[PDB]
């Protein structure tokens, strides 16, 4: 339950722009590799697609 | 610097102006800068209708200040702008590391 990392989810349908960027299917979800960043935060999608994900579309599923 | 020809500078008003400012808006990527006591290191007023917690939000992006040469302001570590207007305008477009890409400026 939250332990050392948490997860987090898109609220809309944000789409990729660039590779750098993780693409979010609106309801998806991953987890929280660096929450540190107040921009980005490093997430890894379970499929194996880890990118740069929007912070504000995103929000830690929390308990 | 005279930033003072630019928008999204603003030094007559507050965060706590620049956080309502920004909510009248009400448009996703509404993007402002607010100059700062430093003697060089603005605030980048990031305003984008999301999250869930808390809607509508104001992201505080802080000019990474680098004092060096070049290596000055920068906010994504990807790449760094020795300027605010470039860092301002490089988002306009393209790509970069923001939340929301800057695509709407806003003003007084």
């Amino acid at each position: 339950g939250s332990p050392e990392e948490t997860l987090v989810i898109a609220l809309y349908d944000y789409q990729t722009n660039d590779p750098q960027e993780l693409a979010l299917r609106c309801d998806e979800e991953y987890y929280l590799l660096d929450s540190s960043e107040i921009h980005w935060w490093r997430v890894q999608d379970k499929n194996g697609h880890e990118g740069y994900a929007p912070s504000s579309y995103l929000v830690e599923k929390s308990p | 610097n005279n930033l003072e020809t630019y928008e999204w500078y603003n030094k007559s008003i507050s965060r706590d102006k620049a956080e309502k400012l920004l909510l009248d808006t009400g448009k996703e990527g509404a993007f402002m800068v607010r100059d700062s006591r430093t003697p060089g290191t603005y605030t980048v007023s990031v305003f984008t209708k999301a999250i869930i917690s808390e809607n509508p939000c104001i992201k505080h992006y802080h000019i990474k200040e680098t004092n060096d040469s070049p290596k000055r302001y920068y906010v994504a570590e990807k790449y760094v702008f020795d300027s605010i207007p470039l860092l301002i305008q490089y988002h306009q477009y393209n790509g970069g590391g923001l939340v929301t890409r800057l695509r709407y400026p806003v003003c007084g």
